[PDB]
């Protein structure tokens, strides 16, 4: 039933705040916690993300974490900033300086226990805890370094709970800091072993969408986060609203993850809109299979789909949906592995998102995601070959062979995808 | 030894401690264990004022470490645009190849330093230079779908 | 008067049990509160207040579905202690339903069943409703069947099993669960009536003019067929008067205990003035594949047994004449070691249809239960989907992580291979 949300670091807290603004509006929740909605459907599954306080007040089951005090002040200044439980703000004083080592072994380790005490308090309150949800970047130090430390500590305490992450992947197009490949490679190692699902939210792709499709000369983090919050809203639709699907996180992962290490998804969304600016079902179905709509800078046609889940939101003909979805598979039958029968599934929710009569969200488990990891591995290897900036990490206790291991594990993952990309039914 | 102290002073960016060490005869072209010189380290960590001072006093702009890395390789990898321009102005080999077959254009391409890419091209970067896997800088931009970089490499 | 206890496992079982007991009540003139202004005592106990209470248990590992029974029109009908729910479901994982989560509630389910059996003067056995694809309908059912064979060794056990169809399912692991539960249940079940959701789906579309059938559309049609299969147990007829007789008339060999059901006529409620179909017409429709519960071609197979269960205004002489015509048909080939004959039962009550359903009233209807080798085609389809996924070990880690050994996959698959061979050797 209940989900415990965590958001770590500057990026984690920023996209995490935007997620709560979006689904709160969908559920008709006031910035003070008061429900002021029209429909009863807005409340059926409200307990999944909201604790039901005394005065008919709904309080996000969210924990906010950061070694930087600044980002916490900015959350409260937001529209819904005072909706969060004050005691669920856990922040250090020093900051992470974009150093994965500082977040994972040094400052982060000093603060991780204080964070788990807050997680435990939220958990014991849950009737039947469904899983954990984390938002964070992989290129920084707090979200990447301390986020993955949090995941492994949460995995120890709650081994039988699902752990999904919305992980933002670094791109030179968004932040120029050149240690991000280090931080992301060290983190992806952690995610491969300790998360059940990971949504690859690639800043490369977010920028390209804004810059080339939405024609935004200079995309801001708000332009990028508009795409992220809309994606996260659709990805969690089946959990938050009544409809065909009644599945918990565990059931959603069981049918999407054929292999334990291949749980990194390509999320997509249609239509793509800029902040403040209706498609047919065929135009919706075509768009979300189109490379331009992917939130991970990968071309699906360069790989093969293992599993695909799509959720349509709005009032629309289910039959027309079934036919279009059928139209794509048979037309592109080669891009879907033939050794997982019926691997493309569809769901519909009559309640559309804010400002749209029609929308659809795409969740792909595609071998083409290896293009993302090969891009990071290439940058990682360019820096690591020249040993540039390693002192920042070895000075924080890290061993140098941790870098070789992360690189090695990164490439084993790439090889796994390529293995199943070439396998046949025979 | 004054060479080790000039190396460390150039890494940390201590401008004043560089000229003092150079005032007591510090080897401007001193090498560490891996063959890096003060100019390698100042260019790696964005210390422009030390880069220019070293070049005014006998620094080999095209010195190479054990792995064949020149100062321009490192400045291009890390993204220091001004340092890249100074080095070229003082005769940096725009097409120096290291032990991995990489040229400064390769490393600027890999790391998405588009401004450096353009500068290197304007100074004669070889678009046909192949690394030890056969990739040119344009191959790298196609393989990782970098449309912005590919357009730059085609003009 | 020998009692029968119905057990409904998982969402599919529960929701189909709802439609069945809904229909049972109407056929015996029982109100939703059990009040009534003899024969049906086999399925309904009788209290001192005159309340007729189903001899039924509903079991699910999460409470969403059974909670609607506890608040629907029939909240008064059932024993409340016979509506049993856990809090966390099997996540479409056979292993969860059988090994980890299922074992946390099995003892309670048995004690509640014992309570019902203690009120039986001569318990015949159990009717078990469940899906193949669900983790509860598969894993917990096979666990329940194993435990019932130990505690009720002499009693008979019948299954109504929902065979998976991609058109109305969002799970990809259903082939696994389907073979796993069949393997471990085969030896503990005396007779099993499989319901192919695709067959019910096509019937709802072709005969009932329903473009997008819901689970309610399917279940009302399914319950109409279950009712006609169990009618003999509730109306003191001549044919199949006790559970033991199902096996005698339909199962010449214990492993080949999957009879094919064919029901006719299915007419849309919009055609309230259709010309009534003769006995000969509805009988010939029992040999049209389009009316069968499992999709397969009996013309390829051979009959080992054949029962015709008529309901309504049916004169025995017209049945003998219609069968006389059927025996000339070349498509109907019996095995050489069986009486080439049809066991006939007639229930002169006019068929009942639920108010709110999609079926027109008819004066006469029939259900043919036949044990044909052709149903092995339905096993072949499942076995093939199983083979494609298990060749790459896809999804297997989900099961191994829930108290199951990988060897059980191949052990179950070999059992299926031996079952297909059993059909070939007949
Ligand atoms: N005919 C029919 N089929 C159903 C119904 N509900 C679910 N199914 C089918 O059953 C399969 C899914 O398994 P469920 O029965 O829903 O799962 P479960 O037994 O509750 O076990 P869990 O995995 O723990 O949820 C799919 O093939 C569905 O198409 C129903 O009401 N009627
Ligand atoms: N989309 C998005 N990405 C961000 C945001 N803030 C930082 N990032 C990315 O995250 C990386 C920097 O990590 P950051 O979260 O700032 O470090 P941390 O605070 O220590 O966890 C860079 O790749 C940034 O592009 C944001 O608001 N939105
Ligand atoms: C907080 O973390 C998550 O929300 N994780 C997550 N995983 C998912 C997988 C699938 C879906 C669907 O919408 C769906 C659509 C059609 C058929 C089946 C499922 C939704 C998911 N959400
Ligand atoms: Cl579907
Ligand atoms: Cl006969
Ligand atoms: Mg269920």
């Amino acid at each position: 039933r209940e989900i415990v949300h965590i958001q770590a670091g500057q990026c984690g807290n920023q996209i995490g705040a935007k997620f709560w603004e979006v689904i709160s509006d969908e559920h008709g929740i006031d910035p003070s916690g008061n429900y002021v909605g029209d429909s009863d459907l807005q409340l059926e599954r409200i307990s999944v993300y909201y604790n039901e306080a005394s005065s008919h007040k709904y309080v996000p089951r969210a924990i906010l974490v950061d070694l930087e005090p600044g980002t916490m002040d900015s959350v409260r200044s937001g529209a819904f900033g005072h909706l969060f439980r004050p005691d669920n703000f856990i922040f250090g004083q020093s900051g992470a300086g974009n150093n994965w080592a500082k977040g994972h072994y040094t400052e982060g380790a000093e603060l991780v226990d204080s964070v788990l005490d807050v997680v435990r308090k939220e958990c014991e309150n849950c009737d039947c805890l469904q899983g954990f949800q984390l938002t964070h970047s992989l290129g920084g130090g707090t979200g990447s370094g301390m986020g993955t430390l949090l995941i492994s500590k949460v995995r120890e305490e709650y081994p039988d709970r699902i752990m999904n992450t919305f992980s933002v992947v670094p791109s030179p197009k968004v932040s120029d800091t050149v240690v991000e490949p280090y931080n992301a490679t060290l983190s992806i190692h952690q995610l491969v072993e300790n998360t059940d699902e990971t949504y690859c939210i690639d800043n490369e792709a977010l920028y390209d969408i804004c810059f080339r499709t939405l024609k935004l000369a200079t995309p801001t983090y708000g332009d990028l986060n508009h795409l992220v919050s809309a994606t996260m809203s659709g990805v969690t639709t089946s959990l938050r609203f009544p409809g065909q699907l009644n599945a918990d996180l565990r059931k959603l992962a069981v049918n999407m993850v054929p292999f334990p290490r291949l749980h990194f998804f390509m999320p997509g969304f249609a239509p793509l809109t800029a902040r403040g600016s209706a498609l047919t079902v065929p135009e919706l179905t075509q768009q979300m299979f189109d490379a331009k709509n992917m939130m991970a800078a990968c071309d699906p046609r360069h790989g093969r789909y293992l599993t695909v889940a799509t959720v349509f939101r709005g009032r629309m003909s289910m039959k027309e949906v079934d036919e279009q979805m059928l139209a794509i598979q048979s037309k592109n039958s080669s891009y879907f592995v033939e050794w997982i029968p019926n691997n493309v599934k569809v769901a519909v929710c009559d309640i559309p998102p804010r400002g749209l009569k029609m929308s659809s969200t795409f969740i792909g488990n595609s071998t083409a995601i290896q293009e993302l990891f090969k891009r990071i591995s290439e940058q990682f290897t360019a820096m690591f070959r020249r040993k540039a900036f390693l002192h920042w990490y070895t000075g924080e206790g890290m061993d140098e062979m941790e870098f070789t291991e992360a690189e090695s594990n990164m490439n084993d993952l790439v090889s796994e995808y390529q293995q199943y990309q070439d396998a046949t039914a025979e | 030894d004054l060479g080790k102290k000039l190396l460390e002073a150039a890494r940390a960016g201590q401008d004043d401690e560089v000229r003092i060490l150079m005032a007591n005869g510090a080897d401007v072209n001193a090498t560490d264990a891996s063959g890096l010189t003060p100019l390698h380290l100042a260019a790696t960590y964005g210390h422009l004022e030390i880069v220019e001072v070293l070049l005014k006093h006998g620094a080999d702009v095209n010195a190479i470490d054990i792995m064949g890395s020149t100062p321009l390789h490192l400045a291009a990898l890390i993204g220091h645009l001004e340092i890249v321009e100074v080095l070229l102005k003082h005769g940096a080999d725009v097409n120096a190849v290291d032990t991995w077959g990489d040229t400064p254009l390769h490393l600027a391409a890999i790391m998405g330093h588009l401004e450096i890419v353009e500068v290197l091209l304007k100074h004669g970067a070889d678009v046909n230079a192949q690394d030890k896997f056969g990739k040119t800088a344009f191959d790298i931009s196609i393989d990782n779908g970098n449309e912005d970089l590919a357009e730059i490499l085609q003009k | 008067m020998r009692e029968c206890i119905s057990i409904h496992v998982g969402q599919a079982g529960v929701q189909i049990g709802n439609a069945c007991w809904e229909l049972y009540c109407l056929e015996h003139g029982i109100q939703p509160d059990g009040q009534m202004p003899d024969s049906f005592n086999t399925f309904f106990s009788e209290t001192g207040a005159g309340k007729h209470v189903p001899r039924a248990v509903f079991v699910d590992l999460e409470p969403t579905v059974i909670d609607e029974v506890r608040t629907g029109t029939y909240r008064q009908l059932f024993h409340p202690e016979q509506l049993i729910t856990g809090k966390e479901d099997a996540a479409n994982n056979y292993a969860r339903g059988h090994y980890t989560i299922g074992k946390e509630i099995i003892d309670l389910v048995l004690d509640r069943i014992r309570k019902l059996a203690d009120q039986c003067t001569g318990l015949q056995g159990f009717l078990v409703f469940h899906s193949f694809g669900g983790g509860t309908g598969s894993g917990f059912t096979s666990l329940l069947m194993e435990r019932l064979s130990v505690d009720y060794g002499k009693k008979s056990k019948l299954e109504f099993s929902i065979y998976p169809a991609p058109q109305v399912s969002t799970a990809v692991v259903e082939p696994y669960n389907s073979i796993l539960t069949t393997h471990t249940t085969l030896e503990h079940s005396d007779c099993a009536f499989m319901v192919d959701n695709e067959a019910i789906y096509d019937i709802c579309r072709r005969n009932l003019d329903i473009e997008r059938p819901t689970y309610t559309n399917l279940n009302r049609l399914i319950s109409q067929i279950v009712s006609s299969i169990t009618a003999s147990l509730r109306f003191d007829g001549a044919l199949n008067v006790d559970l033991t007789e199902f096996q005698t008339n339909l199962v010449p060999y214990p492993r080949i205990h999957f009879p094919l059901a064919t029901y006719a006529p299915v007419i849309s409620a919009e055609k309230a003035y259709h010309e009534q179909l003769s006995v000969a017409e509805i009988t010939n429709a029992c040999f049209e594949p389009a009316n069968q519960m499992v999709k397969c071609d009996p013309r390829h197979g051979k009959y080992m047994a054949c029962c015709l269960l008529y309901r309504g205004d049916v004169v025995p002489k017209d049945v003998n004449a219609a069968i006389a015509t059927i025996k000339t048909k070349r498509s109907i080939q019996f095995v050489d070691w069986c009486p080439t004959g049809f066991k006939v039962g007639i229930n002169y009550q006019p068929p009942t249809v639920v108010p709110g359903g999609d079926l027109a009233k008819v004066q006469r209807a029939v259900c043919m239960l036949s044990n044909t080798t052709a149903i092995a085609e339905a096993w072949a389809r499942l076995d093939h989907k199983f083979d494609l996924m298990y060749a790459k070990r896809a999804f297997v880690h989900w099961y191994v992580g829930e108290g199951m050994e990988e060897g059980e996959f191949s052990e179950a698959r070999e059992d299926m291979a031996a079952l297909e061979k059993d059909y070939e050797e007949v």
